[PDB]
DNA sequence: CAAAATTTTCGGAAGGCATGCTCTGTGGC
DNA sequence: TGCCTTCCGAAAATTTTG
RNA sequence: GCCACAGAG
């Protein structure tokens, strides 16, 4: 092994979610799969998935950390919803506002609540904007692009 | 036989053990503590070795990251460093094939002056 | 990089007989650990008959590096190559 | 032993690793990685391991340096009085600068707050209201930077009083010649100035000669000296302030030229205190007074500690050593500077001296008294002054410093083995050569401690053991065995030895700071420095203590080992 | 091939050949073992009868090549794949 | 071992060893004289150049640069020897790809 | 998730640097510090001492003790080294010529070289050039040396450089001096040096006239000691024209003097096999190391309480021999010790020694001789195996989806019968497993398509046949293996003439490869088809042979004529 | 939180791997060596992304097993200094609170040197207590979404040490290893901690 | 020119290697 | 029983000093 | 395991 360059670019989180469901339905790894063929029938045709257990379980893991509700209510995450024309519309809207490249990018991995969760992501919310445009893009990503 | 003949003062009981003592046992007249005069000398030493390491000829031993954060704004590294190109040279002490590296064309700035009436120990 | 274009070439195209020695050895080792084969077998079992039969019909994956003596390395395919 | 040590024991914690690199090379190393960084470490450390570098072969040798690494740091060097270099052109016309080592930056490196205690003690300035912390500043600026002129030193102060001081003082450093111009003298190996010279004095004979080979090689020789005598002793002289009214009627030195640090006077100044360091111990204490004023009036016109024309390569000449040495008689009997009588010391005695009662005949600085100190000095055992008239006196250095550096080694050596040591080294120093009885019965003590501190002494090369066979092939089962006192061997052994513990000090001390980086890291910087004590931790009050005091124990005892290394330079 | 008649004998290979170890196996083993450490000289492993010690593959024979295995895919195939998050990105609004 | 008083092999003396060069067999030298007759597997640390054991070097007092290898036994039997004499026969490893 | 990754890169020897070991690299590597001359505790069950010659700390010799350094059997422990401290340094037997090489290169009074600094320049541009070799190298340092004698006085002080030698020039205790003789060169000069001696021996005189008789071989002797201290004082930029790189810090004059001898492991000296004795032996490494050991703590209990010099310098004198036979036993006679061993330099030269006899050729395994047979209804590509020799020797044979059938069938057919397997390894084990003691069954159907099973030498197999005279590369050749029950190896007769073989009752020997590669190497390059031209002149060499020139020549006679059935019966009979 | 790495290797495949594809090969032998794995300096990597380069396999001589340098782009979990990220709480104890990330990264250890001032840890209902002021009272319980930012990261290698030290902890332990990777969180404004605390 | 240095040329002594390559046996420490 | 190198006084040959 | 002879090509 030897590292050539740290970090090549950077991923949004609906890119890793969309090539692990990738990789799990190319493989079919996914629950659907095991209740369509293993389960609730006898086996003929002998086609065994990908048998790799730790690549499955840091896989599974993943996906279910990623797809699943995150801290801005107490359904799902979200990501697992929206597709790519919605997120091109959505960070072209990001793109409207002086928010920067890795503030776009935590906006797009979670997906801030009203209360004080844009605070948390957005450095000096006050020195930055006026009310208007904080709720306007409070309800433009809880519109979900 | 072999270890049968020893000589006049030695008898069966000191040979067999090799230890040769790898540890020093023998000090010198040196070795004392430390008076006044001494003191301000090692002040002078140390007082020395700290402006020099800092200054403008010192080479290298041969956060932190490029992304865009808005930390940065108003904030600024909390000194300038000083390069082989920024202190005085005489052109004619230095050889030919140096004259590289070293800044004629850049303007000769630097002289620093330095020294501390009190000690610089916090003992 | 380090390798000579493939449209000029200035060594022997004759394959060597150490080289025909070193493919069918290579060959043969890499069948007895279960490789695939491409040629048909008529039932024959031992891994270096099989190898000498896939080279008889020219269907071996592998290629020749070449050493010049001074560092450079030249590539020939084992179909290139005439016995 | 308690309990027995494994092989990693003796690893970690005595230093074995260390006593297997040259002392020379381990001294420069670390000297040089103390002060500068690492770079110019391993470059100063390849320099003295091949010899003779070139920048393409610096770059060969040493691995992870481009060649702008190693332009930086040779420059680094070059500022500092490190490296020498050298132009040589070869037959193809293809000019390349050579390298060296000099031996003057590592010791101004060794020697730097010495210096400037020693410039401190001789400034001699009466009624210093904000003077001396100039001088020391001055001085510090000087050595850190290595060269520097004083019109871009006096640009960093604007004030008009502090900038006349400031002349003053460079005027009163250069006057007694502590700060000397440089030039491309300095930075030119003594023995390729010598084979340039005699080479162009060689060369430019009228040929065809009809006389002989040898009385011509002789007699450019001694043109080649006699230049090489005239080029040396240049700077020494006079040259920074040579300049006299520029304006208003006033001398300054020379705006023009940059100064540099003059080693060699303060190795005169040190050798200075070691023969009064000696002269305290024979006879007398305001004896000892008179001596230090005596050595100090003739401090500055005193010879080198080296005499270049030494290292020149010429001393496979006999004849060349022999006029060598009288040369060396000559200078130091007869320079027009280093004579003096009783009247020319009576203007330097400050008041402290008493003479009133100081000495008695039977069983106000008056001509008389001081000529009784001068008589009592002159009565001595060891030679410290002579007479080549009555009334007059020079202190001979060529006939004295064999002497302190027989006295020094003497009382170092029974100082850690014993008095033993000494009774035997003396015993074989006068007599030249001895069996084991001539000892047992001239040395009036018992026979096994006499073999036991004489086999001691073998290990330290204090006595050389010389065989004389009683048999056809040569054995030691039936042989005699005398025993010798080489000085040469014995000089040299400790020489080392001292530099060696030298460079082991250094070491452990850079170990020191390097293994505590966060803490000296925490405090180093300016607003915690000095008020350290409200943001600290109880555990970081001890721990930066610790170190602090170790520090200056370790600076300490490297002064002391300078104290006895200086000797045997000489 | 030296330039003069060195001859096949223990001062010929001496002459010769440069290596400790081929040098080592033929005569006088201890003596060129003492000269070689003394001296300290550099023994590049490519000699035979070094091979044939150190237990590696000699490079004369069937050694003199490195029999190579193709991989079959082209360089279209292997088009990296996009980076969509930093494709629609843009630096306008503050910088 | 020796002899068939002790359930021996035979002798692969030096002129089969030239015998076999000079038909240009490296593999079958590789395996009669290493693979089969007394193969080895040694640790090297390649900064300096000494074997340890168990993935460990006696003199770096580390494991950071331990690399496995196969070497005749005898080779090791020579390395001792010429270490206990004072010879250091150091070994530097460099890839088996260009990589 | 906590798991480092694991990197692995496979690694050839990229070549060999020789050097010597300082002291730091020899008491680093050490694990115990030998100073007791007692091997074995006669107090407690003959265990091996603690911090002696032997040592479970240096490895073990049975097979029921651990090391307890690594924690090994007698098969697992590679070897863990011994340091031992010298009360005296000594000299080295080996670097003893280069010894006296480097002092009559250096002055013997300040410790510098003899050249001045133009010659040396010359010199240090002479060795750097990149097309340098071994040749030109000591070349030059030869030159630089003879540079070095012609030299009348060094250049840094004015001493006087003289002749080093030896002292005898033999084989007894004066072989390991070096004599500096001073003042062969001194002269007619003035010569203060001279006056100094005169002035000496003028005072020694006094009280010892008896030795005025040996003014003349009283010479400036240079023991280790003197020598030691003379190297630590040499600087770092002169041991290029010595021969020495001063880059590493081994690169040093002062590692060639023996100050720390490193203790071979006991895996390099085993303890000699008894036949009948209660007791054991020991190897003569271990014997003269404990020798050295003694010696060594005589020589420092006489440092600490005085002895006459005659004593210590005989007892040191005794150390430096048995140091030096220790390295090497050929230069010193055991007759000069108070009262030949296998030594390190007679373990590594002669035709039984190491260099040729365990590294350059080495008995391999799978093999078997066997007296010689005529053949003639094989093949000239065929050798004949008999039936019980084909049933010890074995080929591994790797289980693939092609064979393996065949391979249970050999498997089950059992180590008894010819076609049948002997060995049976397989891939979560480390162990082969016998084919006697289990059950044959159950191997069959549990066989893993990755599994590794020894089987019989059966038909096809190829063989390397040999006569031991290998005069030239037909010696040894490959054949195919054939099966028939005759106790006796058969041959073709046509195929005997490049063995030189007779059959008279000579011996030939049997190979058989073990890797597959190894295999195809044999029966492609080294065949007896592929090779039927020896390279002397490209002649033919495997032809007809006595008895079937004959039979030819009467066939072909011109006074010959067979009718059509005996014509038919001879076509049908050589087919 | 996710980042892309070009890392360059050696991978190895095997003979009985040649009738697959070949970039599944290499796919699944660079799983077997990186995924859920983490390359020092560098993060935690879950899977690779995409092969860029691949050269012509080499084979050793003695083993047919072809050997390819690869160098390939790897996600990797490195999320830089300043990104909130929400895990769940698992436990607690007197020097700190110890969060994971439901199943990835299960290493994440809030220390009390940078949380919020006032807190306190009871040894009774083993929480900590974090008041706002006389009026609220709340504890940092167990099993809800915490919100932190990650403000320092810990870069250890792990070193085996001499045998005969792992001897004597063999012998010892039949009668806790350091974390490799680890990632240190702090809540220091509004809104940094459970959701139900911040309606 | 002949007294002395300085370099070269010619012996005797000491070392090394050969004395093939392997294989099988007893007999006794 | 033959063969070859290296080392080292020993004496013959040369340059070198007076 | 070390020596000594005896043999085979
Ligand atoms: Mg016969
Ligand atoms: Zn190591
Ligand atoms: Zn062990
Ligand atoms: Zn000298």
């Amino acid at each position: 092994m030897k590292v050539l360059e740290e970090r090549n670019a950077f991923l949004s989180d609906y890119e890793v979610l969309k090539f692990l469901t990738d990789l799990e339905k190319k493989h079919l790894w996914d629950q659907k799969s095991l209740a369509a063929l293993k389960k609730s029938r006898s086996k003929g045709k002998q086609n065994r998935p990908y048998n790799h257990p730790e690549l499955q379980g840091i896989t599974r893991n993943v996906v279910n950390y990623l797809s699943i509700n995150k801290n801005f209510i107490n359904e799902k995450s979200g990501i697992s919803k929206m597709s790519d024309e919605s997120f091109a519309e959505l960070m072209t809207k990001l793109n409207s506002f002086k928010l920067f490249k890795a503030e776009k990018l935590q906006i797009v991995n979670q997906l801030p609540a009203n209360m004080v969760h844009l605070y948390s992501i957005v450095e000096e919310c006050d020195a930055r904007f006026d009310e208007k445009t904080i709720e306007e893009m409070l309800e433009i990503i809880s519109g979900y692009a | 036989n072999y270890m049968s003949n020893l000589p006049f003062g030695l008898g069966y009981g000191d040979v067999g053990k090799n230890h040769i003592t790898e540890f020093p046992s023998i000090p010198l007249p040196i070795n004392g503590p430390i008076t006044n005069k001494e003191r301000s000398l090692a002040v002078k030493y140390i007082n020395f070795g700290k402006t020099v390491k800092d200054g403008p000829f010192y080479t290298g031993s041969m956060t932190n990251d490029g992304i865009e954060r808005y930390s940065d704004k108003y904030l600024k590294k909390r000194k300038i460093g000083i390069s082989i190109d920024d202190h005085p040279y005489n052109l004619n002490l230095f050889p030919n094939e140096l004259y590289n590296v070293m800044g004629i064309n850049k303007k000769k700035l630097l002289a620093i002056s330095k020294f501390n009436n009190a000690d610089d120990v916090f003992t | 990089e380090k390798a000579i274009p493939k449209d000029q070439r200035a060594t022997t195209p004759y394959m060597t007989k150490y080289e025909r020695a070193r493919i069918l050895g290579t060959r043969a080792l890499q069948i007895s650990m279960n490789a695939p084969v491409f040629v048909d077998l008529e039932g024959e079992t031992d891994p270096l008959r099989i190898a000498m039969k896939e080279l008889a019909e020219k269907k071996i994956p592998l290629v020749i590096r070449r050493y010049l003596p001074d560092g450079s390395f030249e590539d020939w395919s084992v179909e290139e190559l005439i016995v | 032993s308690e309990k027995l040590v494994t092989p990693e024991d003796v690893m970690t914690i005595s230093s074995l690793e260390q006593r297997t690199l040259n002392p020379d090379l381990f001294l420069y190393k670390e000297l040089v990685k103390a002060h500068l960084g690492e770079r110019a470490a391993s470059v100063i450390g390849m320099l003295v391991a091949l010899g003779r570098l070139s920048v393409r072969e610096l770059v060969e040798k040493i691995d992870g340096m481009d060649v702008d690494s190693v332009k930086t740091t040779l420059v680094s060097l070059t500022q500092l009085r490190c490296v020498k270099y050298l132009q040589e052109t070869a037959i193809s016309g293809k000019k390349t600068t050579y390298y060296y080592y000099n031996e003057e930056g590592i010791h101004i490196l060794l020697y730097s707050g010495l210096i400037i205690d020693e410039i401190i003690t001789q400034m001699r300035v009466n009624d210093e209201e904000e003077h001396k912390q100039l001088v020391a500043e001055i001085v510090q600026n000087v050595i850190s930077l290595g060269s520097l002129t004083v019109e871009d030193y006096l640009s960093s102060v604007t004030s008009d009083s502090m900038k006349y001081t400031i002349s003053s003082l460079f005027v009163q450093l250069c006057e007694m010649g502590y700060l000397i111009q440089i030039s491309k003298l300095h930075y030119t190996p003594i023995e390729d100035l010598w084979q340039f010279l005699y080479e162009k004095h060689y060369k430019n004979i009228p040929r065809n000669s009809p006389l002989s080979d040898l009385k011509k090689r002789s007699q450019a020789k001694m043109n080649a000296k006699t230049d090489f005598a005239k080029i040396i002793n240049k700077p020494n002289e006079l040259s920074q302030i040579l300049t006299v009214d520029p304006k208003t009627s006033l001398r300054i030195v020379k705006p023009t030229v940059s100064l540099t640090i003059n080693l060699d006077r303060f190795m005169k100044g040190r050798r200075s205190k070691q023969l009064i360091n000696l002269a305290k111990t024979r006879v007398g204490s305001v004896t000892a007074q008179v001596y230090k004023i005596a050595l100090r009036l003739t401090e500055q016109k005193s010879p080198k500690i080296r005499d270049p024309l030494t290292q020149t390569g010429l001393l496979q000449d006999l004849e060349e050593a022999k006029s060598f040495q009288d040369e060396a008689e000559l200078v130091e009997e007869k320079t027009p500077g280093l004579t003096f009588n009783a009247i020319d010391l009576a203007r330097h005695l400050p008041a402290e001296l008493d003479l009133r009662g100081s000495l008695l005949s039977r069983k106000p600085h008056s001509a008389s008294l001081i000529n009784s100190h001068l008589k009592i000095l002159a009565s001595s055992n060891f030679p410290f002054l002579n007479e080549t008239k009555p009334g007059v006196y020079y202190v001979p250095y060529s006939k004295l410093m064999p002497v302190l550096k027989s006295s020094v080694y003497e009382y170092v050596i029974a100082s850690t083995l014993g008095p033993s040591a000494m009774r035997l080294s003396r015993c074989i120093r006068d007599n030249k050569l001895v069996s084991e009885k001539i000892i047992n019965s001239t040395a009036l003590m018992k026979e096994k401690d006499i073999r036991s501190t004489l086999a001691s002494l073998i290990r330290y090369n204090s006595v050389e053991i010389q065989e004389v066979p009683r048999t056809a092939d040569r054995s030691a089962s039936r042989a005699v065995f005398l025993f010798r006192c080489k000085e040469t061997h014995s000089y040299n052994f400790m020489r080392q030895n001292l530099e060696w513990n030298m460079a082991n000090l250094l070491f452990k001390k850079e170990k020191l700071k390097q293994e505590n980086s966060t803490l000296l890291k925490k405090a180093n910087r300016d607003d915690v420095k000095g008020r350290e004590n409200e943001l600290l931790l109880p555990s970081e009050l001890n721990q930066l203590k610790m170190v602090n005091e170790r520090e200056l124990n370790v600076f300490a005892r490297l002064s002391r080992l300078l104290s006895l290394w200086e000797v045997f330079q000489m | 091939y030296k330039g003069e008649v060195l001859g096949i004998t223990r001062f010929g290979l001496s002459k010769m050949r440069d290596s400790v170890l081929q040098l080592a196996s033929f005569e006088k083993t201890t003596d060129h073992l003492f000269d070689a450490a003394f001296y300290m000289k550099k023994d590049a492993v490519e000699g035979v009868s070094e091979c044939i010690i150190l237990g590696q593959t000699m490079s004369i024979g069937t050694g003199s090549f490195k029999v190579v295995k193709g991989t079959n895919i082209s360089e279209k195939d292997l088009v990296p794949k996009r980076c969509l998050f930093e494709s629609l990105s843009n630096e306008a609004a503050l910088k | 071992t020796e002899g068939r008083s002790r359930d021996g092999g035979l002798r692969l003396g030096e002129m089969e060893r030239d015998c076999v060069i000079a038909y240009g067999a490296s593999q079958l030298l590789l395996e009669r004289l290493m693979i089969s007759s007394d193969a080895f597997e040694v640790d090297v640390c390649d900064k300096c150049g000494l074997m340890g054991y168990s993935g460990w070097c006696t003199t770096c007092k580390s494991a950071e640069n331990i690399i496995k290898m196969t070497i005749p036994y005898a080779a090791k039997l020579l390395f001792q020897e010429l270490l206990s004499m004072n010879i250091a026969p150091r070994l530097r490893l460099e890839d088996i790809f260009q990589q | 998730m906590k798991e480092v990754v694991v990197s692995e890169t496979p690694k050839r020897i990229k070549g060999l640097e020789f050097s010597a070991l300082s002291a730091a690299d020899i008491v680093a590597q050490s694990e115990v510090e030998v100073s007791t001359r007692d091997l074995f505790d006669l107090e407690k069950d003959r265990a091996p001492k603690a911090n002696g010659a032997l040592d479970p700390k240096m490895g073990v010799s049975s097979s029921s003790l651990e090391c307890a350094t690594c924690h090994g059997n007698l098969a697992s422990c590679h070897g863990h080294f011994g340091h031992l401290k010298l009360a005296l340094p000594v000299f080295h037997i080996g670097y003893f010529k280069a010894t006296i090489q480097i002092l009559q290169g250096i002055c013997k009074n300040c410790s510098a070289i003899l050249l001045s600094e133009t010659d040396k320049r010359q010199f240090l541009h002479e060795l750097r050039r990149p097309g340098v070799d071994n040749l030109r190298r000591m070349g030059i340092l030869k030159k630089i040396l003879d540079q070095c004698k012609k030299q009348r006085r060094c250049l840094h002080c004015g001493a006087l450089n003289g002749v080093v030698k030896k002292a005898a020039a033999g084989a007894g205790s004066a072989a390991l001096k070096i004599i500096h003789d001073t003042f062969r060169w001194v002269g007619k000069k003035s010569a203060p040096e001279k006056d100094i001696w005169v002035g000496e021996w003028k005072e020694v005189l006094a009280h010892n006239p008896e030795l005025e008789r040996y003014v003349k071989r009283c010479m400036d002797d240079l023991n280790p000691l003197k020598t030691l201290n003379l190297f630590k004082q040499i600087k770092s930029a002169d041991c290029e024209l010595l021969g020495i790189d001063a880059t590493v810090p081994s690169g040093r004059p002062e590692t060639y003097i023996w100050r720390y001898l490193p203790a071979p492991p006991v895996c390099i000296r085993p303890s000699v096999m008894m036949q009948d004795s209660p007791a054991s032996n020991e190897d003569d490494l271990t014997v003269k190391l404990t020798e050295i050991v003694w010696t060594s703590s005589l020589i420092k209990a006489g440092l600490d309480k005085g002895i006459s010099i005659n004593n210590m310098m005989e007892h040191w004198d005794y150390l430096q021999l048995t140091v030096a036979m220790y390295i090497n036993s050929d230069s010193v006679n055991p007759a000069m010790l108070p009262g030949p061993i296998r030594g390190f330099c007679q373990r590594l030269k002669g035709k039984q020694g190491r260099f040729r006899g365990n590294l350059s050729g080495k008995r391999v395994d799978f093999s078997g001789r066997t007296v010689i047979s005529p053949d003639p209804n094989l093949s000239i590509d065929e050798v004949a195996v008999p039936d019980r020799v084909a049933k010890v020797l074995t080929y591994p044979e790797k289980v693939t989806r092609y064979n393996r059938h065949k391979l249970q069938e050999l498997i089950v057919n059992g180590p008894n019968v010819h076609p049948g397997a002997n060995y049976l390894l397989k891939r979560n084990e480390d162990a082969r497993r016998n084919l006697r003691y289990g059950d044959r069954m159950k191997l069959a159907k549990n066989l893993q398509i990755g599994d590794v099973v020894e089987r019989h030498l059966e038909d096809g197999d190829v063989v390397l046949f040999n006569r031991q005279p290998s005069l030239h590369r037909l010696s040894i050749l490959s054949h195919y293996a054939k099966i028939r029950p005759w106790r006796t190896f058969r041959l073709n007769e046509c195929v005997c003439t490049p063995y030189n073989a007779d059959f008279d009752g000579d011996e030939m020997n049997l190979h058989v490869p073990q890797t597959e590669e190894a295999r195809a190497e044999a029966i492609n390059l080294m065949g007896v088809k592929n090779n039927l031209l020896t390279p002397k002149s490209g002649e033919p060499i495997i032809a007809a042979t006595q008895d079937f020139i004959t039979g030819s020549y009467l066939i072909s006679h011109k006074d010959s004529f067979y009718d059509r059935a005996t014509l038919t019966q001879l076509l049908s009979m050589m087919s | 939180m996710f980042i892309l790495s070009k890392i360059a290797d050696l991978v190895r495949i095997p003979p009985d791997q040649f009738h697959r594809d070949t970039i599944s090969a290499i796919t699944h032998q660079l799983n077997n060596k990186f995924a859920n794995k983490i390359i020092p300096n560098v993060g935690l990597c879950i899977t690779i992304y995409d092969l860029l380069t691949v050269e012509e396999g080499q084979l050793k001589p003695g083993d047919g097993s072809s050997y390819i340098n690869v160098t390939f782009r790897a996600v990797v979990f490195k999320p830089f200094l300043g990104e909130i990220v929400t895990g769940w709480i698992s436990k607690c104890t007197a020097e700190g609170i110890k969060v994971s990330l439901l199943g990835i990264f299960d290493d994440i250890f809030i220390p009390q040197n940078m949380l919020f001032e006032g807190c306190y840890y009871t040894p009774e209902e083993s929480a900590w207590i974090w008041p706002m002021d006389e009026e609220t009272k709340l504890y940092f319980d167990v099993n809800e979404k915490i919100r932190f930012r990650i403000e320092r990261e810990v870069f250890v290698d792990v070193k085996p040490k001499s045998p005969k030290e792992r001897e004597l902890e063999e012998r010892a332990q039949l009668e806790e290893k350091p974390p490799a990777y680890a990632l240190l969180g702090s809540c220091q404004t509004d809104g940094m901690g459970l959701v139900s605390w911040w309606e």
